[PDB]
RNA sequence: AGCCAGGAUGUUGGCUUAGAAGCAGCCAUCAUUUAAAGAAAGCGUAAUAGCUCACUGGUCGAGUCGGCCUGCGCGGAAGAU
C-alpha cells in the first residue's frame, strides 16, 4: 500500500473505489498497485 | 444554408452590454453597403456551434431580424480572453 | 459488423451467385480452426475457384435480406451461426454432400446436412449424382 | 493436424546433416538424441542444395522418438541464392539494395506455392514480393 | 537561459500586473499553452518546460517561445538590515497575464502534443490550458 | 552493409548452439558465471569451434611443400 | 456489459548483436484466406512456449459511451497546561 496525494491508475486491471470516504486504487494483477489517498 | 436569428438592441455601452453576457446572449453590428448601421443581439450557444465549422467565415449566411431576411458576411470577430466564448461579431452585409 | 452502408452493401453481393445456383447445404460450424477453415475454404479453388459467395450473415434481417427471390424454404434460417455453401456446377453437386463426407474430418457441429429446398426435401443424404 | 507438444520449426542451413553443435542443442536437452541428425537430415538433404536453411518439424513423443518432415526454404532465405544479393533491409525507405526482376519470383513461386495458400499463382506474387520490397530491392518490370 | 543581451538600465522598479494580454491567439503554429492564471515566469522555469516538451515529440516538428524574460529582479543579500541601497539582479522575470499563448508547435498529431504540452505545464507555477488555431 | 554476412554467418551458429549450454546446469551452481555467460555473450563456444577452424586449415597449408621441377 | 466460438498464412525475418520469433531499444508494415484476425495493444518468458486483447459470428435484448460550460460538497490537512 502506497499513501499518496494523487491515485491513477497504473495498469489495465486497476479500479477506483471509494470505500468509508476514502479514494483508493485496487487491481488482482500487481499488488504493487493498490493504494489510497492519504 | 447557416440562418441566424436576432434581436435589435433596446440599449447600448458598457453596462448593458455585461448584462446580455451574464444571459447567454452577446452583441453584434451590421454595416456596409448604402443604409446605417444596425446594432443587433443574438444566442451565444447557438452561434458558437455554428462557427465552429469552417466555412462560417468564407460563406454568405443570413440573419433573420424583425421578420426579414438580409444576406451578411462575418468580417471580424472578438472572442473571450481565456474561456471558449464569443463577444462580438461584426458583419458587411451584402 | 459496420454501418448502415455496410448493412447494405454486403447484402446485395449474396445476390449473384443464389440467382444461378443449385441445391445447397448449410453448416454450423461455429468450433472449428482456422487453419482447418483454411482448407474447407481452400477445397472451393480447387473444384473451379472461389466462385462462391461464401459469407456468414445469419443475422435476423442480414441473410433473410434475399430469401424472397430465390430459397423461400430458407426463410426458417433463424437459429444460430452457420454457413452458406451454394453450387454452380450441376443441379445437386457433390457439395450438398461433401461436407457429409467432410462430417468426420472434424466437423462435430454441421448443421445435420438440412441445407436449403429447391425440390422441397428434407433432412436427408440425396447421394446420388451423375458422375 | 496435431498441437505443438515439444517441437519447433527451424534449424541451421541444412547444407549437411552435420550432427555437431550447430544442430543438437536445439532438442539435445530434451532427451532422444543428437547424433541421430547424421544420417536422418542428408536423407533428404543430398538433392537439395548445399546451404539453403529449410525449417523441419521435430516431434518427439515420450517414446524417446521423433518425427521430422523438410519443407520449402522460406520467404526471406529464398532470395539470396538466385535473387543476387546476400543483404537484407535495414532501412527501406533510406535506400534500395538492388534490383530484382518480377518474373524470377513467379517462376519460383510454385516452388513454395506447394504447401503456401492463395486463390492461385498471382495472388502468392504480391505477397512474395511485398517482402522483397521491404529488403529494398527493386521490383524490375 | 533566455537573457537580453544588452540593457539601458540595471534595474527596475517592481510595478504591478494588472490587466489582461495581447498576443492572444495562436499565430505561428497549430497548437499552444495559453495562460488561465497570473503570475511571473522566471528563465529557469521556461528553460526546464522548453526541456519537457522537446523530449516529449523527440525534436519531430517545430517549437516557438512565445516569451521572453526581461525584467531583472534583485534580492538583498542574507542578513543585512534595510536600507543601504538596493540589492542586486539575480534573475529575470515575464510578466504573465490571463490569456497569453506561451508555446507553439506544429509538426505534430494532434494527440501527440496534448501530452507534450501536458508534461511542460507540470513546471510551471501558473495554470494553463490547450488550444488551437483559428480561421478568424 | 559491406561484411554484415560474415556477423550473419557467425549468427547462425550460435543461434542454436546456445540452448544446450544455458541450461546445462553446470555452470550455474555459482552466482557469478550465469550472468557472465548471459552478459559475456558467447566467447568460449565460437572462440573453441573457430580455433578448431583454424588449427584445420594450418594442417591442410602445411602440406604439399616437397616437390621440384615444377613452377 | 455479460454469456459461447473463431481469433488465421512463408517473418528460426533480414534491421542490433548469439535474442528481439508480436511483445528492450534500431527501417518497414505489403500481401493471402476470410463473417472476421493487428507484419501485435497487454501479460509472461533468455529465445522460447503459452494466456489475453483488438475484429467477426451466436443467445439475451433495452439504450449506451465520452468530452465541454457551470452550483455545492471529498482527500491533500502534523504540536506542545
Ligand atoms: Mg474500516
Ligand atoms: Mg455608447
Ligand atoms: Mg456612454
Ligand atoms: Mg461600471
Ligand atoms: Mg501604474
Ligand atoms: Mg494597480
Ligand atoms: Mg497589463
Ligand atoms: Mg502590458
Ligand atoms: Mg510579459
Ligand atoms: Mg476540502
Ligand atoms: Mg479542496
Ligand atoms: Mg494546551
Ligand atoms: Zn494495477
Amino acid at each position: 500500500m502506497k499513501v499518496r496525494a494523487s491515485v491513477k491508475k497504473l495498469c489495465r486491471n486497476c479500479k477506483i473505489v471509494k470505500r468509508d470516504g476514502v479514494i483508493r486504487v485496487i487491481c488482482s494483477a500487481e499488488p504493487k498497485h493498490k493504494q489510497r489517498q492519504g | 444554408m447557416f440562418t441566424i436569428n436576432a434581436e435589435v438592441r433596446k440599449e447600448q455601452g458598457k453596462g448593458a452590454s455585461r448584462r446580455l453576457r451574464a444571459a447567454n446572449k452577446f452583441p453584434a453590428i451590421i454595416y456596409g453597403g448604402k443604409e446605417a448601421p444596425l446594432a443587433i443581439e443574438l444566442d451565444h450557444d447557438k452561434v458558437m456551434n455554428m462557427q465552429a465549422k469552417a466555412e462560417f467565415y468564407s460563406e454568405v449566411l443570413t440573419i433573420v431580424v424583425d421578420g426579414k431576411e438580409i444576406k451578411v458576411k462575418a468580417q471580424d470577430v472578438q472572442r473571450h480572453p481565456y474561456k471558449p466564448k464569443l463577444q462580438h461579431i461584426d458583419f458587411v452585409r451584402a | 459488423m459496420a454501418l448502415n452502408l455496410q448493412d447494405k452493401q454486403a447484402i446485395v453481393a449474396e445476390v449473384s451467385e443464389v440467382a444461378k445456383g443449385a441445391l445447397s447445404a448449410v453448416v454450423a460450424d461455429s468450433r472449428g480452426v482456422t487453419v482447418d477453415k483454411m482448407t474447407e475454404l481452400r477445397k472451393a479453388g480447387r473444384e473451379a475457384g472461389v466462385y462462391m459467395r461464401v459469407v456468414r450473415n445469419t443475422l435476423l434481417r442480414r441473410a433473410v435480406e434475399g430469401t424472397p427471390f430465390e430459397c423461400l424454404k430458407d426463410a426458417f434460417v433463424g437459429p444460430t451461426l452457420i454457413a452458406y455453401s451454394m453450387e454452380h456446377p450441376g443441379a445437386a453437386a457433390r457439395l450438398f454432400k461433401e461436407f457429409a463426407k467432410a462430417n468426420a474430418k472434424f466437423e462435430v457441429k454441421a448443421a445435420a446436412f438440412e441445407g436449403e429446398l429447391i425440390p422441397a426435401s428434407q433432412i436427408d443424404r440425396l447421394a446420388t449424382l451423375p458422375t | 493436424a496435431k498441437k505443438v507438444q515439444a517441437y519447433v520449426k527451424l534449424q541451421v542451413a541444412a547444407g549437411m546433416a552435420n550432427p555437431s553443435p550447430p544442430v543438437g542443442p536445439a532438442l539435445g536437452q530434451q532427451g532422444v538424441n543428437i547424433m541421430e541428425f547424421c544420417k536422418a537430415f542428408n536423407a533428404k538433404t543430398d538433392s537439395i542444395e548445399k546451404g539453403l536453411p529449410i525449417p523441419v518439424v521435430i516431434t518427439v513423443y515420450a517414446d524417446r522418438s521423433f518425427t521430422f518432415v523438410t519443407k520449402t526454404p522460406p520467404a526471406a532465405v529464398l532470395l539470396k541464392k538466385a535473387a543476387g544479393i546476400k543483404s537484407g533491409s535495414g532501412k527501406p525507405n533510406k535506400d534500395k539494395v538492388g534490383k530484382i526482376s518480377r518474373a524470377q519470383l513467379q517462376e519460383i513461386a510454385q516452388t513454395k506455392a506447394a504447401d503456401m495458400t492463395g486463390a492461385d499463382i498471382e495472388a502468392m506474387t504480391r505477397s512474395i514480393e511485398g517482402t522483397a520490397r521491404s529488403m529494398g530491392l527493386v521490383v524490375e518490370d | 537561459m533566455l537573457q537580453p543581451k544588452r540593457t539601458k538600465f540595471r534595474k527596475m522598479h517592481k510595478g504591478r500586473n494588472r490587466g489582461l494580454a495581447q498576443g492572444t491567439d495562436v499565430s505561428f503554429g497549430s497548437f499552444g499553452l495559453k495562460a488561465v492564471g497570473r503570475g511571473r515566469l522566471t528563465a529557469r522555469q521556461i528553460e526546464a518546460a522548453r526541456r519537457a516538451m522537446t523530449r516529449a515529440v523527440k525534436r519531430q516538428g517545430k517549437i516557438w517561445i512565445r516569451v521572453f524574460p526581461d525584467k531583472p529582479i534583485t534580492e538583498k543579500p542574507l542578513a543585512v538590515r534595510m536600507g543601504k541601497g538596493k540589492g542586486n539582479v539575480e534573475y529575470w522575470v515575464a510578466l504573465i497575464q490571463p490569456g497569453k499563448v506561451l508555446y507553439e508547435m506544429d509538426g505534430v498529431p494532434e494527440e501527440l502534443a496534448r501530452e507534450a504540452f501536458k508534461l511542460a505545464a507540470a513546471k510551471l507555477p501558473i495554470k494553463t490550458t490547450f488550444v488551437t488555431k483559428t480561421v478568424m | 552493409k559491406p561484411s554484415i554476412v560474415a556477423k550473419l554467418e557467425a549468427l547462425h551458429e550460435r543461434h542454436e548452439e546456445v540452448q544446450a549450454l544455458l541450461g546445462d546446469a553446470q555452470t550455474i551452481a555459482d552466482q557469478e558465471r550465469f550472468r557472465a555467460l548471459s552478459r559475456e555473450y558467447a566467447q568460449l563456444s565460437d572462440v573453441s569451434r573457430c580455433f578448431t577452424d583454424w588449427q584445420q586449415v594450418q594442417e591442410d597449408i602445411e602440406t604439399a611443400q616437397m616437390m621440384l621441377d615444377d613452377p
